[PDB]
């Protein structure tokens, strides 16, 4: 399940429940290394209104994605869950966790004064925006 | 458990001898008793509650009853490096010999705390360096927070 109630504008108030399985692969033939990645999606205003972006993540994978409805950092770190058989023959749970902040944008116009039919150039710097590694995230005006 | 050397590193082939007992070689003792699981004909005593010691340690959650059932073994390190490893896990409840003189031992009724209590390891040299049997040791205390 994945939403907010409300203005969402509580952390009450916003939710995402979600469980993510890394099917790792071993490096070598005799290597007991086994290698994964993850990546998640910061949700803003626009992607959050649609269904496309929840059902776009791949839950189960090698490399598998998850979403993130707020900062999360401390006790709220997402963290990988790994259950272990010990050489002590007890069974010992590993984990590791990384905190997932969110950034400040920032909103410029590249000179102080323009004229007419002079080049206006927008830049914001937000990392939160980025939602894919692979492609060019592009954003478009509204027509209706 | 119809033998002395119970819950012990040796062998279920045993005799009575001067020194000892000859099937044994190595074992873990709390509070200089043996760490031994509740089971057998001498295990029906309760305690203040109608609760067997057995079960007592099964509501708990515990699994290494004693040092036969965390499976300790002792391991060579190497074919021929004459260094032998073994390891478990210090549990959070074991149960008490009541009397060590009687085969299988009797238990007492009720779980105790490991914690505040010294952990023990004996090995018994059947050759030293002249070729005579001793028993050898170390010590060491569980802790709580």
């Amino acid at each position: 399940s994945f939403g907010f109630t409300d203005d969402g504008v509580q952390s009450s108030e916003r939710f995402a429940n979600q469980i993510i399985r890394i099917e790792a692969e071993e490096t070598g033939d005799n290597t007991s290394t086994f290698e994964g990645s993850l990546e998640y999606v910061m949700v803003n205003q626009i992607n959050i209104q649609d269904a496309g972006t929840f059902s776009g993540i791949t839950p189960i994978a090698d490399d598998p994605s998850f979403i993130v409805i707020e900062d999360l950092t401390d006790e709220d770190a997402p963290r990988v869950n790994y259950n272990d058989l010990g050489a002590d023959g007890v069974t010992t749970p590993v984990s590791d966790q990384e905190e997932a902040p969110s950034h400040s944008g920032v909103v410029s116009l590249n000179a102080d004064s323009y004229k007419i039919a002079d080049t206006v150039v927008i830049t914001v710097e937000d990392l939160d925006l980025n939602v894919d590694s692979d492609l060019i995230d592009i954003f478009t005006v509204v027509s209706d | 458990n119809s033998k002395a050397t119970d819950d012990a590193v040796g062998s279920a082939t045993t005799q009575s001898l001067s020194f000892g007992e000859l099937g044994r070689l190595l074992d873990v003792t709390f509070d200089d008793v043996i760490w031994s699981t509740p089971d057998g004909a001498n295990n029906t005593a309760t305690g203040n509650d109608s609760d067997t010691c057995s079960t007592e340690l099964s509501n708990a959650g515990i699994t290494d009853t004693g040092l036969g059932a965390t499976g300790f073994t002792l391991v060579e390190t190497g074919a021929a490096t004459g260094v032998f490893v073994g390891d478990f896990q210090i549990p959070s409840f074991w149960c008490r010999v009541s009397d060590t003189t009687t085969t299988p031992y009797t238990y007492a009724g009720d779980e105790e705390t490991t914690t505040g209590l010294d952990i023990e390891v004996n090995y018994v040299d059947f050759r030293d360096a002249s070729g005579e049997i001793v028993e050898v040791g170390d010590s060491a205390g569980v802790r709580a927070n």
